[PDB]
RNA sequence: UUGCCGUUGCAUUUUAUGGC
């Protein structure tokens, strides 16, 4: 019992995070665990992510008591330096998240891969 | 007699014809060459392009220029570009040229339909040699390409992309000609002519960012995308596309394997090279690497996890904890274990061995089988702690006897982003190693 | 008052700082003093950068 | 050929708040457009009634309605989970629609509203991969949805600039 | 700078010709100047400029081939 | 053989390496 708990498998982190890159282009996605809380506790967010190898933990391990608190799924991926490479940035991002948007052309994929990670969870 | 026509056949009807002919498989001693690292003091070394005179080119009137002397060019991330003498293989590459740009190129109209001042002005990235010996091609992050003069490092003409993210990420040059393929990050690829300065044709068609792309002596193009698992060659006199897409899945070869064992999907596909103009190899990010036929959207031979898999952070920097058993229970097993990835791959052209690399620090040397469809570990070069950014393979010798220099660039940090996951004891510098017969 | 241009952008480096720290020691189950140490070293090396 | 249909009363109350609000949506010119859209859907569903009416294994209703669920997730209209004839009966004519390049544009970003979205592709802007397309009503196919951006001979893209640009660089550099 | 690029050649010694699509792609350009087309066709195959024909051209929508 | 700091070399180019 870690306290990194649903940890996704290869062929969902791999659709969970092209789904990021192609909200990374759509200009659709908060980069960041502190833009991550604060889209969190604004509201506006589809689904988070994080990554299950930051060398302290916890300091994105804060963002499950306010997710699960206000309905909303969340994602631990094994890789920060791919979730860096999906985002589509330098920098190795380790917690990302999807904003809430009906005008953008990736929300069949954004649902296909929220049903699947509420069926994980 | 028999000599003579087949080393007639051997230098220029295969060579014109396409299939592999110069098979060094076992004729190549694996591992006893002298390797030699040299340091540089640039920042995070980008891409090295080797320029050999070609010995009697297709009839006579040998080579192009100095008469018959080998070099190379190299491009950091500092902007500036060094032409290297390589060619006495005894010793240690020699600087030659300098020639940097800061941010004086800063262009101060910004309009980007031109970038007509001649340096650059942030995060150059591919740098190609012409085959005619008087032209250098680079570019990188500032949506520009600059040719080069070949010994004085003078800027002859500035070729503006013209996008916005008009990015270009890598060159290559097709061989003993003038044609050039830019691969650039609008999804595009350019195809440019030197000797015209002008740029003939933009072919769309890729889907995600193109990342990587070579091209051999038929004037077909290899080009690999990131994040859709793809690899298109492009015919261009016939303008049509060949998709050859990835698509192993875990669960397959799980239920394959488990009959009689830790692997994962394809992350992206990331560097090529043309083995001949009917096969090729592409080294993806997840450790796969694979031999792709011209025939067969599947790949004939997807070799596993290349490099070995990443050492996982260590039981003290995992979770701010005290006890030892609760650092340990959060590294979960080994379900996040992360592979080594394929940063630059190269195939010498119309050969069997092909060279890959990472920043596990060792350059595998790979055969490829007379059967061309399996290819299996033959050697194993440990001298270049680093990521290995590409590699270059130039040669020298006569028809029986080779040998060969194994030339990679060296850095601290990936080609495209920072990225710097667990690098311990690594300089930027050049690789070499003297090959032989 | 606490956390006391040049002036400001080292309170908002050791702010958030001091939310990362804050994030460690609450959510561990017990925590330790090594990442403090390496926050310390960390936010007076930006201080030295003056 | 006579695409488009009166439908069976043009004028009612919720008839028209349905072309106020579907014009008003997706940035639509005469009610022809609608009433195309909305043909084109009533024609294809009705063929889709008697597939299913006749029996299952049926070779005509196997192949011909795999054929038009083939040509309808090849336009985009049907996600790739739901295969089956009936989900083509449960069809719509919002998400049919959707799909035409003024609405997808403005989805894709690019344009920063649906009416800027169309004057900017009926002013030669957009281009899906190599072919400008100077038309609204395109219903681009699901392949080509990742392949659209300015066209290369066009100023957004990375031409030379406009002619109020270059006049005004002009008369402002006097 | 414009090129051109010959496909679907067939010889026909029925009358010792060689018909062929013609595809000009030129990027900025009008159109390709037929005149001179034809001299260029004539120096990269071997021909005269006068045994060489070209007729049946369009330029696709929105330019450049 | 390096933008800066640690090493060889023979009878000071040369000799390998690792900290930013």
């Amino acid at each position: 019992n870690p306290k990194a708990f649903p940890l996704a498998d290869a062929a969902l982190t791999q659709q969970i995070l092209d789904v990021v890159q192609q909200a990374a282009n759509l200009r659709q996605l908060k980069k960041g665990a502190n833009e991550a809380t604060k889209t969190l506790n604004r509201g506006i967010s589809e689904f988070i992510i994080m990554a299950a190898d930051c060398e302290p933990i916890e300091i994105l391990l804060h963002l499950p008591l306010l997710c699960e608190d206000k309905n909303v799924p969340y994602v631990f991926v094994p890789s920060r330096v791919a979730l860096g490479r999906a985002c589509g940035v330098s920098r190795p991002v380790i917690a990302a998240s999807i904003t809430t948007n009906d005008a953008s052309a990736i929300k069949t994929q954004i649902y296909a891969v929220k049903d699947k990670i509420e069926t994980l969870l | 007699d028999k000599d003579i026509i087949a080393s007639r056949l051997k230098e220029d009807v295969a060579e014109q014809q396409g299939r592999v002919f110069r098979y060094f498989g076992d004729k190549l001693l694996i591992s006893e060459a002298k390797q030699s690292f040299t340091r540089v003091g640039e920042n995070n070394l980008t891409c090295i392009s080797c320029f050999q005179p070609v010995l009697n080119k297709y009839t006579f009137e040998e080579s192009s220029n100095n008469k018959g002397r080998l070099f190379a060019y190299t491009v950091s991330k500092d902007l500036q570009l060094t032409k290297y003498d390589i060619t006495d293989f005894s010793k240690r590459p020699k600087k030659l040229k300098y020639a940097k740009g800061g941010a004086k190129y800063i262009p101060t109209s910004k309009h980007e339909y031109e970038n007509t001042t001649e340096g650059h002005y942030d995060e150059i990235l591919t740098v190609a040699a012409s085959p005619d010996g008087k032209y250098v091609v680079t570019g990188g992050r500032d949506r520009k390409l600059i040719v080069w003069s070949t010994e004085s490092l003078s800027p002859v003409k500035v070729i503006p992309t013209k996008d916005r993210r008009g990015e270009v990420l890598s060159l290559a040059f097709r061989k003993n000609s003038d044609q050039l393929y830019a691969s650039c990050a609008d999804f595009k690829i350019r195809t440019y002519s030197i000797n015209q300065f002008s740029q003939l044709e933009i072919l769309y068609g890729h889907h995600d960012i193109v990342e990587d792309i070579s091209a051999l002596a038929m004037e077909r193009c290899v080009t690999v995308g990131a994040r859709d698992r793809t690899a298109m060659l492009w015919k261009i006199p016939d303008e049509t596309r060949l998709t050859f897409r990835g698509g192993d899945e875990p669960q397959k070869l799980l239920r394959r394997w488990m009959k009689e064992p830790l692997f994962f999907c394809e992350g992206s596909i990331d560097v090529v090279s043309m083995v001949d103009d009917f096969h090729f190899i592409t080294g993806s990010d997840n450790g796969n690497i694979c031999l792709w036929s011209l025939a067969k959207k599947k790949p004939i031979f997807t070799e596993r996890i290349a490099h070995g898999i990443l050492p996982e952070p260590s039981f003290n920097d995992i979770s701010g904890e005290t006890d030892e058993e609760l650092r340990k229970r959060q590294l979960q097993g080994k379900k996040l274990l992360q592979p080594f990835w394929i940063t630059s791959l190269y195939a010498i052209p119309y050969s069997n061995v092909f060279i890959s690399g990472s920043w596990s620090g060792s350059l595998k040397v790979w055969k490829i089988s007379d059967n061309l469809r399996s290819f299996e570990l033959l050697g194993e070069l440990s001298g270049a702690k680093g990521v290995v950014t590409k590699i270059q393979v130039v040669e020298s010798g006569k028809h029986g006897k080779e040998k060969f220099r194994i030339l990679a660039s060296i850095a601290k940090e990936h080609r495209l982003g920072r990225w710097i996951a667990n690098v311990s004891g690594a300089r930027n510098g050049i690789y070499s190693a003297v090959i032989d017969q | 008052g606490a956390e006391k241009k040049n002036k400001g952008r080292i309170s908002r480096y050791l702010a958030n700082k001091c939310s990362m720290a804050s994030r460690i020691d609450n959510y561990s189950e017990e925590p330790s003093n090594v990442f403090g140490s390496v926050l310390k070293k960390q936010v007076e090396q930006r201080l030295e950068f003056y | 050929s006579k695409t488009y249909s009166t439908p069976k009363r043009p004028y009612e109350s919720s008839r028209l708040d349905a072309e106020l609000k579907l014009a008003g949506e997706f940035g639509l010119k005469n009610k022809k457009e609608i009433y195309r859209i909305s043909f084109q859907l009533s024609k294809i569903r009705r063929a889709a009634r008697d597939l299913l009416t006749r029996d299952e294994k049926d070779p005509k209703r196997l192949f011909e309605g795999n054929a038009l669920i083939r040509r309808l997730v090849r336009v985009g209209v049907l996600s790739e989970d739901k295969k089956k004839l009936d989900y083509v009966l449960a069809l719509k004519v919002e998400d049919f629609l959707e799909r035409r390049l003024q609405t997808q544009v403005y989805k894709l970003g690019l344009a920063k509203s649906v009416h800027h979205a169309r004057v900017l592709i009926t002013q030669r802007h957009i281009a899906v991969g190599k072919q400008i397309v100077n038309i609204p009503s395109f219903m681009v196919r699901l392949d080509s949805e990742k392949h659209i951006d300015f066209a290369p001979t066009s100023p957004f893209g990375g031409a030379r600039p406009g002619r109020v640009a270059r006049r005004n660089a002009a008369r402002k550099a006097e | 700078a414009v090129t051109i690029r010959t496909r679907k050649v067939i010889s026909n010694p029925l009358l010792a010709r060689k018909q062929f699509v013609v595809d000009v792609l030129h990027p900025n350009r009008a159109n390709v100047s037929k005149d001179e087309l034809r001299e260029k066709l004539a120096e990269v195959y071997k021909a005269e400029k006068d045994a060489v024909s070209v007729f049946g051209f369009r330029t696709q929508f929105g330019g450049g081939k």
